């Protein structure tokens, strides 16, 4: 009867804004535990206040305390015995203060972390859950603070981080390696065809794609992934595909990023609000609701836009997005704010439709183009592009070739070695096991992650 | 070896700061330390700084009491915390906290083993009863506390294998060392031991009890890695603890040197009347080592160094290697000669030693990774010529190596495999797999 390893308290605050004594209770911009968040998950005091100031200040009173230490770096993270907890700067003067609680194995407990996500994993995780945010909310949390006010600050994170906290699974679950890196998860086939000659690897639908910008107004980037599978011709058609909260599998991915138009960041923002989408259909931030009309087009454009940085050879910009969904794509298109009005909506889609239908067939053929003593499984991760392309396999669900101890094994080992050499924003770190599982680490600008099995 | 990699502040690291200057670029250089040891009460009043004054460091320990204070009040106690490049780990051993801060890349594990040794260090020095007691303290342990902080900031094998080194003796010298050593039991000695420059020579045991590897640990750690055995030139009646004996055992013991490289004798008994009974030990055994001529094998044997990594393994592309007994408990290495230029000064060897053992380190910090089972580790850092590294951590031994980094993973691969199959070639003459009767 073990008690599984729940997070005990996460923490937004910035120092900045209070300052005198009665003033430190509105340091924390937001605050939850699992009681808070007991009501979130399901959906999906003065004594407690002043504990949670404690921990506040203390937090400040390590990151001042090591400051003069580190000659400049705060406390990254803080090791317990019952609390892995990490202090990550999302921003200038912003923290978020993440305690993790190790799992209680039996009031006498026994305390472990064999499953616990590494610290420089749960950092990664929010860091991404704070790129969400701003992708949904603003262009940095100072700015947004300082355009709406702390009330609506403080609203908008207590929705958006209740949410993803009760989504939020702590553990080691999915593909940590492709999700310690960040970046742009790509698809099997990784990337459409650019030039001619590839139209097996998808030069026509790219073509198609990259004019598509040009032909219909407003619209300034088009992304599109392969999740999941084509439509099986059986009873249940629908098979609830779009929802299901589960996991993006290692095939599932980014096929067609933007033309450009918008920063690389801002990019792997996109692409990981798409992975939310397909986690979470109808559950994820924004609500995509499907059309009643035609259930391929999510979060109608007809009011609701994210903010995104765009390229500099082309800056905040809040683009309007529309989810145009096929069974296995996701079409993103970002529309701007004022050009394509919501009136001419109704035909645009139908329009939209005309233009992306054609483009479910060849694109399935398309996205499955495929690119050794037994079974090698590397990750290319290309730092000046944010692209990430993993042949390894996620960890299974509670056939796949891996079993969830092993994989919950090597897979830890992967991404601590990864920790362990500095990879996480020669070096060939080869580490071997007692299992066969041969990791290859090298630095080319790509960090490539190769790892033989038996 | 590659030369200037990694931190570049270790020439004058283990330099004391100076008391001239004012506190304010006093407590900068304190700072500016790459490693700091700290003990402090359950109060948190300071206890004992390796680098600063305790003036110095009184505001530090402070901060950093009244961190522990509050997560001991939200019964969470605190096991390190990381800071970038720097990491603090904190050790709680009753009322005493011990807190390691590195900014050498060491893992948890490593800065948690040294403050354990400390920790040793104290509880033999004073009694576990004592220890609760006193909750002065440090009488006379300061000075081996700070040197045994230096050997380990200089980078100390021992203490990161918790293991020790040997003489490598011929097995017939050997086993002729331990009989005569044994001829003279005396009935009256408790643990017989000898060594030669820090080098477990021979040891004699009694029928039930057993020489535990940790009281090894903390007997050398007090005299040799700390150095504190030297200028106590003569007879030393130490008094010891050896917890893993016994906690509350107020054993003793007796030190002399063999000036009959510097080899010394060390032998417990638990009865402080024993001394000059001991003492009629020592010249029982000396002459007759004297007699045998042994002891001039001894002192030849401690006064050439580790054995060449050339004349080891012949035409070997390794540069050093660590070997090490899992089922002996004991380890061995290369000579540290070869990674620097045979004109060489104190500074030259001392930031090779240095460099070689934060190597071994992050390879040890590997291979010893908690929810990891790492078999090989190989890693290859890239100097901008190379250096290459292995660590092999199967269950019956441990080797670490080196070699330039133009051999690749299967060349020097090879060299492991080598260097194992010398190492359990010579598993008797390179360790002490017994000892007496």
């Amino acid at each position: 009867g073990i008690i599984p390893a729940q997070l005990g308290f996460l923490a937004i605050y910035n120092p900045a804004l209070g300052t005198t004594d009665e003033t430190l209770e509105d340091q924390i911009v937001y605050y939850a535990t699992a009681s808070t968040l007991s009501q979130a998950r399901r959906r999906h005091s003065k004594e407690e206040r002043h504990e949670r100031l404690r921990q506040i200040g203390l937090a400040q009173g390590m990151v001042e305390f090591a400051k003069s230490f580190s000659d400049g770096e705060p406390v990254d993270t803080i090791d317990t015995e019952k609390a892995r907890v990490i202090l990550v700067e999302v921003e200038e003067g912003w923290w978020i203060l993440a305690s993790i609680d190790l799992t209680r194995l039996p009031p006498a407990y026994e305390y472990s972390s064999r499953e616990v996500k590494p610290p420089s994993l749960l950092r990664a995780d929010l860091l991404r859950a704070y790129d969400l945010f701003l992708l949904h909310h603003g262009s940095s949390l100072s700015s947004l603070l300082a355009s709406q006010g702390r009330a609506q600050l403080v609203a908008s994170l207590t929705r958006f981080w209740d949410h993803f906290l009760a989504t939020w699974n702590v553990l080691l679950h999915g593909n940590p390696a492709c999700d310690v890196f960040g970046g742009i998860k790509l698809a099997a086939s990784g990337e459409l065809g650019i030039g001619v000659g590839e139209e097996e690897r998808g030069s026509g639908e790219r073509e198609v794609l990259e004019g598509l910008v040009e032909r219909v107004e407003g619209l300034v980037d088009v992304v599109v992934g392969r999740y999941g599978g084509p439509p099986s011709e059986k009873g249940p058609e629908e098979e609830q595909w779009l929802g299901l909260g589960g996991e993006v599998g290692e095939e599932d991915g980014a096929v067609f990023l933007g033309v450009g138009a918008l920063d690389r960041k801002s990019l792997r923002g996109v692409v990981q609000w798409m992975e939310e989408v397909y986690v979470w259909g109808e559950n994820a931030f924004g609500k995509p609701r499907r059309d009643l009309s035609t259930g391929h087009f999510l979060l109608g454009l007809s009011p609701k836009a994210i903010f995104v940085e765009l390229k500099p050879s082309y800056h905040t910009a809040r683009l309007r997005p529309v989810i145009y969904v096929s069974q296995p794509f996701i079409y993103i298109l970002l529309f701007s704010e004022i050009t394509p009005s919501p009136s001419t909506w109704p035909t645009l889609a139908e329009s939209l439709h005309a233009q992306l239908s054609p483009l479910q067939k060849p694109l399935l053929h398309s996205t499955s183009y495929r690119p050794t003593q037994h079974q090698i499984f590397d990750l290319v991760y290309d730092t000046e592009t944010l692209t990430l392309q993993s042949t390894i396999p996620n960890i299974p669900d509670p056939q796949s070739i891996w079993t969830r101890v092993e994989a919950l094994q090597t897979h830890a080992q992967i991404l601590a070695i990864l920790s362990s050499g500095r990879a996480i924003p020669e070096g060939e770190r080869t580490c071997k096991t007692a299992r066969g599982w041969w990791i290859v680490w090298t630095r080319v600008g790509h960090l490539r992650s190769v790892s033989s099995s038996h | 070896l590659g030369l200037g990699e990694g931190m570049e502040g270790f020439e004058r690291e283990l330099d004391n700061i100076p008391d001239t200057l004012p506190d304010d670029e006093r407590l900068a250089l304190w700072k500016g330390k790459l490693k700091h040891y700290l003990i402090l009460s359950s109060a948190g009043k300071p206890i004992w700084s390796r680098h600063g004054d305790l003036s110095l460091v009184n505001s530090t320990m402070g901060v950093v009491q009244t961190i522990i204070s509050f997560y001991e009040g939200a019964r969470n106690p605190l096991l390190g915390f990381t800071a970038g490049k720097v990491r603090f780990v904190i050790l709680i051993k009753g009322p005493l906290y011990f807190v390691a801060i590195s900014r050498l890349r060491e893992s948890d594990a490593q800065l948690r083993a040294q403050l354990e040794a400390l920790y040793m260090q104290i509880l033999s020095t004073l009694t576990l009863p004592i220890l609760t007691n006193i909750f002065g303290p440090l009488q006379g342990t300061e000075s081996l506390l700070a040197s045994l902080a230096d050997s380990f900031t200089k980078g100390s094998p021992s203490t990161l294998l918790s293991a020790l080194e040997c003489l490598r003796l011929r097995k017939s010298q050997r086993q002729a060392i331990t009989n005569i050593f044994l001829k003279s039991r005396c009935e009256e000695l408790l643990y017989g031991l000898l060594v030669a420059g820090g080098k477990l020579v021979s040891v004699i045991r009694p029928r039930k009890h057993s020489l535990h590897p940790s009281d090894l640990q903390l007997i050398f750690n007090m005299l040799f890695e700390s150095g504190g055995i030297k200028g106590n030139g003569g007879e030393n009646w130490i008094p010891l603890c050896l917890p893993a004996f016994n906690n509350t055992g107020y054993l003793y013991m007796y030190v002399s040197f063999l000036d009959d490289d510097l080899t010394a004798l060390i032998l417990i008994s638990p009865s402080r009347e024993a001394f000059y009974a001991l003492q009629s030990m020592r010249t029982r055994l000396v002459s007759q080592l004297l007699s045998t001529g042994y002891l001039s094998l001894i002192r030849s044997t401690a006064l050439s160094g580790r054995p060449s990594i050339t004349s080891i393994l012949p035409k070997t592309p390794l540069l050093h290697f660590l070997y090490k007994s899992r089922p002996n408990v004991q380890w061995c290495m290369s000579s540290l000669s070869s990674l620097t230029p045979p004109g060489a000064t104190a500074t030259e060897t001392l930031l090779a030693r240095r460099k070689l053992m934060s190597v071994y380190e992050e390879l040890h910090a590997a291979l010893h990774a908690r929810h990891a089972h790492l078999r090989v580790v190989y890693s290859t850092a890239d100097e901008k010529e190379g250096l290459a590294c292995l660590g092999w951590s199967t269950p019956a031994f441990e080797v670490y190596c080196v070699a330039p980094g133009c051999v690749g993973r299967a060349g020097m691969a090879r060299e492991v495999n080598r260097v194992v199959q010398w190492a359990r070639r010579e598993e008797e003459r390179l360790f002490i797999l017994g000892g007496g009767v």
